[PDB]
């Protein structure tokens, strides 16, 4: 029998399996599994609401009581560990006598508002009362009735649906890292809430609404849009970080209505945090639709697409051509990367870059710029080091990972940078250089930590990249690796946390920054998407072109604008952190006159004179096949091939000057985000 | 008069109905608890709505808008 | 007149195929009066067009699916001659009467 | 001295192997062997080592205007490597 | 004669290699058999004295994608002497022809050319099998699954041509799936 | 003809967010893409031009990849695969709520 929803079952060795029977039926389980879990393996699905695989069991609805022989009680599969010789039945009367009586408790108090709770259509609670408890209500006295609590501007209450599952606390106290839901009160009054007025401040926050089986906690900015089956369901990642977080889009028409969660072990966890989920705002808001070009009171003015582009053309050639810049932006797939390298080195110029702190390294070795531990990899680390990285702002799943591995196997954590607000227990070991110093040179309590770690794990933010002494850090940390010997072939514990969707694929094909001071002396500046680059560098009688769906900045002194496409209207390749390259799906139409990024290149070097070699996206990953052949092997997982023994010896001098904070606002990371009302509101009272 | 309401209706001589019910005062209630069928008949009504009385802003029945507020505390 | 056997193999199958071509030309005067194309095109660019459609298909080697193929061609000649629905330019399914294709398709749309 | 002027010869060069095969051995330690001496009379030359787990053994060089040449590396030795490397420093440079 | 009986005197009558599947069930008796045994099979039943299956009710096609022989082609058929009823179903493709039954049942002329119609699968000796049911020259075979709900061309008039034309469709509001599973 | 060079994903649609139960698993979809849509200017209803809007999501089933990737290769659509991801059983203890914290350091 296949396991209920497909699940892979892992077993350390052959000799820890006993053996169980569920209906009749002969099922192997590895040890510790619990009744519930046996039963997932022998295909039989049991209701549950308060069970969460990824939360501490708790045992409280009993719902998902089942009869196992011998035993006098029915037993809460969920909690009860199986035994070998186990006899489970999970549809004898007892079992569906016990469902029906829980499932006639839980709609005692529940409230008749089905037609106005957003989890109708898509609520445990109606599948679970039309399947097991097809029961006339009795109950004719009066319900007891909860007011609403204020959570903030993400999480809209309704707390006359809660059925006291506690997944919210759970989920908050173990998952989230902050403490602030709790249950209050005694017997049927008790009340889910914070006590004290406030709001859920957690980046993760959104993720209750998800886990809430019942309308009790929703989305407020999605409040009463739409229902779940007029939504059509996309599969796709985000580009918020440079996680690449598994979501699933539902959109009605053109119109993208909500993100949630795509179950992925080795990225998210079926988790996402608040940027990715609402973000989606800002999709139909402040959109580049048109092609223009200033005119001669210098204000914009809509054109066709052959105008914009013979403009284009004719300007890039008055130019000298190391006095043309192309830079990407923090949301550019591989595709429009590599098309746009081509056409900037076919015109004669290098002057090609990924916007971000990682503009100019060194992109020799990927182990240098990628997490070679793995996401999942972290949770067999012992100790983690943090050095000039907050990841709960930069990548909030890898945080969540590292608080999981924290509270699970009692790992301990240093931090090396400004002072931030972590959601787990971690010594402050220093702000600067000076402290990788100190630690380089030993003679501390965390140094012998370090030695004493069995599979110790440095995470270096790439905020530390743009730094004047890049390579004296550099040297430091991988001194300090060597040291511990935190590289070996069993564990890769040298881990760089990248910040943007494109960096990785951007390294990978080699948009390295070799000028330092190329913006400053340029004629012709070709912005795809580059929203945050400091645009006032810029010499003001530069020729700035512009390509994106939003911008505030580089559209004011851009001269010409070229709509481009967003990143859930269009199949693109991203590739995270940890080297895994992925692919989005587009999921609703293009706004306006907008054209896919690549496409924009390859026609403007068409009417600039350069003939690429491509007229399909297919070509262009045939071109990417010759430059970083990673990137089209797509959903891959391989081994870092070279490490630190190849890196050239450095001596630079080491700066004193302490490492500064990458992301300052959450919320306002990129274009997308900058134009939502959600994020906006969030900025004001979340922060 | 808002934005919600200026998506549909284009007549301003009546009131919308946001601005009608909010001019309904609140009922007083003797305790901390009252059910709302949205009519004297409750097969005529909406899906009986208990609504609790415990804080003191008038709760608001999430079906017909009608506000409940306790008598004396 | 009733449907026949499938082809046995691939000679009986190209003389069903020789047969339909023959009734397919042999009709074109007939659509020519009911179209009204003497001023619009030649006979010989009809037989061109059926002969191009028959050769489009000269890798087939499934008897079965040239049998398919010259049932479906039959009942379209049926179509076009009994029932036809005169437009201009088109009878049928057939049109009668210094840039790459890129940057026309970009040009037109983001859809190609 | 060819070695040392590498950088005024090419913009970029490209190595593409496979981790495990045995037919990317030779590019394996090729590169295990050379980097080294190759970036440090190099340093601002971008030496891109891109591993992939089914790609032959293959070399590339991106000269200026975006000209690029490719040496197949399958079937040949550790010295070899360093003669196609000499090559495409030497010609069409 | 009850439905026990004809199961149990089929099981004893028939030719073996007629029939590779028999259900018994109170949602009617059913015979499964191979595309070249279906004529026989289907006169032995019209013909034999214990049978006596006058009536041809209807023949109608069922697509099923995910199989290699995607379509069912199913007979049902109707005893007003024996008071019963049988199901006899074969399976088809896109490009295998089955044996017409018109020769047995003339009420079979109609059904087969809406099989085809509706579904592509073609019948040897039919005397005279086209569409029945689609505008003429239609193109493709509406209830197949892949077949789209509102099809690809719609007509209007057009007053240049003075005339009505067939167009790609253009839809105002897409059909909107609601997917409640 | 047109319609048939058309570019294709074969996938299974992953399990909801919002519900713990796994019923609707296990199905094989040919998604077609259709992502050209617009609004009407009467009512602003969403209009459609592209016939393959909704059949991949209401009609055409597949009960595995095998049967998927033959009707897209008979069909001779030009198709990719996309596995799906499955979750990972993992031993789970309700005496963990309980751990030892170890003697004070
Ligand atoms: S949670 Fe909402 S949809 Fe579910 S039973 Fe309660 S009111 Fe109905
Ligand atoms: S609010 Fe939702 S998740 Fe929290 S205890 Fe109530 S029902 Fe459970
Ligand atoms: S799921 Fe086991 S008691 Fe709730
Ligand atoms: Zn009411």
């Amino acid at each position: 029998r296949n396991p209920v929803g497909g699940a892979r079952v892992h077993f350390s060795n052959p000799e820890d399996a006993i053996e169980v029977f569920v209906d009749g039926y002969a099922v192997k389980v590895p040890k510790g599994f619990t009744v519930l879990q046996a039963c997932e393996v022998a295909g039989v699905d049991i209701p549950r609401f308060c069970y969460h695989s990824r939360l501490s069991i708790a045992g409280n609805c009993r719902m998902c009581l089942v009869e196992v022989e011998k035993s006098p009680k029915p037993v809460a599969s969920c909690a009860m560990p199986a035994l070998p010789g186990m006899k489970i039945k999970t549809d004898t009367p007892i079992a569906k006598k016990a469902r029906e009586g829980v499932m006639e408790f839980l709609l005692m108090n529940h409230p008749l508002d089905c037609p106005i709770c957003d989890q109708g259509g898509e609520c445990d609670l109606q599948d679970q009362s039309m399947a097991f408890g097809s029961d006339r209500g009795r109950f004719t006295e009066m319900k007891r009735s909860v007011v609403d609590k204020n959570l903030g501007p993400l999480v809209k209450t309704v707390m006359t649906r809660c059925i006291q599952c506690t997944r919210c606390v759970r989920f908050a106290s173990e998952v989230a890292g902050v403490q602030d839901l709790g249950i209050l009160g005694r017997g049927s009054g008790e009340e889910i809430g914070t006590y004290v007025e406030k709001l859920m401040t957690s980046e993760l926050s959104g993720n209750v609404i998800d886990i809430c089986p019942v309308g009790a906690l929703t989305s407020k900015p999605f409040a009463f849009k739409a229902r779940n089956w007029e939504l059509k369901a996309t599969e796709t990642i985000d580009v918020s970080d440079a996680v690449g977080s598994n979501i699933r889009v539902d959109s009605r028409g053109p119109e993208v209505m909500r993100i949630i969660p795509r179950l992925n072990e080795d990225i998210n966890e079926e988790w996402i945090s608040d940027k990715t989920r609402f973000c989606y705002d800002g999709l139909k808001r402040q959109r580049l639709s048109d092609p223009m070009i200033r005119d001669s009171d210098g204000r914009f003015k809509a054109v066709s697409w052959r105008d914009a582009l013979a403009v284009v053309g004719d300007i890039i050639h008055q130019v000298k051509p190391d006095e043309i810049v192309g830079v990407a932006g923090q949301l550019s797939d591989a595709e429009s990367m590599m098309v746009l390298k081509d056409f900037v080195n076919r015109m004669g110029s290098d002057n090609v870059w990924c916007e971000g702190t990682a503009a100019g390294v060194d992109a020799d070795l990927r182990y240098s710029y990628l997490m070679n531990t793995s996401i999942s990899g972290l949770e067999n680390a012992d100790l983690f080091l943090l050095i000039g990285t907050q990841p709960r702002v930069e990548a909030a799943m890898v945080n969540a990972r590292i608080c999981k591995t924290v509270r699970a196997s009692n790992a301990k954590v240093g931090y090396v940078g400004p002072p931030a607000e972590f959601n787990y227990d971690c010594k402050h070991l220093g702000t600067g250089p000076d402290t990788l110093k100190e630690i380089a040179e030993g003679r501390h309590p965390f140094c012998t930590a370090l030695k004493n770690a069995k599979n110790p794990a440095i995470i270096v933010g790439a905020g530390l990249f743009n730094r004047t002494d890049k390579n004296a850090i550099l040297s430091s940390v991988e001194s300090i690796a060597q040291a511990n010997n935190v590289v070996r072939p069993d564990w890769n514990g040298l881990n760089f946390l990248l910040q943007y969707a494109a960096q990785a694929a951007a390294l990978d094909l080699g948009l390295i920054q070799q000028s330092a001071k190329a913006l400053e002396s340029a004629k012709f500046v070709y912005l795809m998407g580059a929203d945050d680059v400091n645009v006032d560098k810029i010499p003001k009688d530069a020729f700035v072109v512009y390509q994106g769906h939003h911008g505030d900045k580089a559209v004011y002194r851009a001269n010409v604008i070229l709509p481009a496409s967003a990143f859930t209207e269009k199949e693109g390749t991203y590739e995270n952190t940890e080297g895994f390259t992925q692919q989005t799906v587009p999921a609703v139409p293009t706004v306006g006159d907008a054209r896919d990024d690549w496409k924009i290149v390859r026609a403007l070097s068409e009417v600039s004179g350069v003939k690429l070699p491509y007229n399909s996206i297919e070509g262009v990953r045939s071109r990417i096949k010759s430059v970083a052949p990673n990137l089209v092997h797509t959903d891959e997982r391989e081994p870092a091939a070279f490490g630190p023994s190849l890196k050239p010896e450095c001596k630079e001098a080491m700066s004193t000057t302490p490492f500064q904070t990458v992301v300052e606002n959450f919320y306002m990371t990129n274009s997308i985000t900058r134009a939502s009302k959600i994020m906006a509101q969030c900025s004001a009272v979340l922060l | 008069v808002g934005n919600h309401t200026a998506k549909w209706m284009q007549d301003r001589s009546k009131k919308s109905p946001m601005e009608l019910i909010s001019e309904v005062p609140p009922i007083k209630v003797d305790g901390r608890i009252v059910a709302c069928e949205g009519d004297t008949n409750p097969a005529l009504g909406h899906p009986i709505e208990f609504i609790c009385l415990d804080l003191n802003e008038p709760a608001i029945c999430k079906y017909c808008g009608l506000r409940y507020v306790q008598d004396h505390h | 007149i009733g449907v026949p056997p499938n082809s046995a193999n691939l000679t009986e199958a190209r003389r069903r195929v020789f047969d339909f071509f023959r009734a397919a030309c042999r009709s074109i005067p007939t659509i020519m009066d009911i179209y009204n194309l003497q001023d619009v095109v030649a006979p010989s660019q009809l037989r061109y067009a059926i002969s191009a459609q028959i050769r489009n298909n000269a890798h087939i080697t499934d008897p079965k699916v040239i049998d398919l193929l010259i049932f479906k061609g039959m009942e379209e000649l049926t179509d076009i001659v009994d029932h036809a629905k005169q437009r201009h330019h088109i009878i049928g399914q057939y049109v009668v009467g210094g840039k790459t294709d890129f940057l026309k398709n970009f040009y037109t749309s983001n859809y190609f | 001295a060819w070695r040392g002027s590498i950088s005024k010869s090419m913009k970029e060069l490209r190595i593409l192997l496979c981790q495990s095969s045995p037919a990317s051995a030779p590019t394996r330690t090729f590169v295990e062997k050379n980097y080294k001496d190759l970036k440090s009379l190099n340093p601002k030359l971008p030496i891109l080592i891109r591993e992939c787990s089914g790609v032959q053994p293959q070399m590339w060089a991106r000269y200026d205007m975006g000209v690029e040449r490719c040496v197949n590396l399958d079937g040949l030795t550790e010295p070899q490597i360093l003669k196609a490397l000499e090559n495409l420093v030497k010609s069409g440079a | 004669m009850d439905n026990q009986f004809i199961f149990k005197y089929s099981w004893e009558t028939l030719p073996k290699k007629w029939v590779k599947k028999m259900e018994r069930s109170e949602h009617g008796n059913r015979f499964d058999t191979n595309t070249d045994y279906l004529f026989q099979l289907l006169c032995f039943l019209k013909l034999h004295t214990y049978t006596r299956v006058q009536v041809l009710i209807d023949i109608c096609g069922v697509d099923y994608p995910s199989r290699k022989r995607r379509f069912e082609v199913v007979y049902n058929l109707l005893s007003t002497r024996y008071n019963s009823r049988i199901r006899v179903q074969t399976s088809a493709d896109e490009v295998t022809r089955i044996s017409s039954v018109v020769s047995l049942f003339p009420s079979a002329g109609w059904w087969e050319r809406e099989v085809w119609d509706m579904f592509g699968v073609s019948f040897i000796n039919h005397p005279d099998l086209r569409r029945i049911l689609t505008d003429y020259g239609f193109e493709g075979h509406p209830l197949r699954k892949d077949f789209p709900l509102s099809g690809y061309v719609q007509v209007r008039y057009d007053d240049p041509e003075k005339r009505v034309v067939s167009e790609p469709i253009e839809m105002t509001q897409e059909f909107r799936y609601f997917d409640f599973a | 003809e047109e319609h048939l060079s058309r570019k294709v994903i074969i996938y299974s649609p992953a399990r909801t967010a919002t519900q713990s139960g796994s019923g609707k698993l296990g199905k094989w979809k040919i998604n077609f893409v259709s992502t050209l849509k617009w609004e009407n200017p009467l009512m602003g209803w969403t209009s459609t031009g592209d016939p393959y809007a909704n059949v991949g999501d209401s009609a055409l089933a597949f009960d595995s990849e095998e049967a998927a990737k033959s009707f897209a290769e008979r069909h001779g659509w030009d198709y990719k695969v996309k596995k799906p991801n499955t979750p990972l059983l993992k031993v789970k203890s309700y005496s963990d709520n309980f751990k030892w914290k170890g003697n004070p350091q």
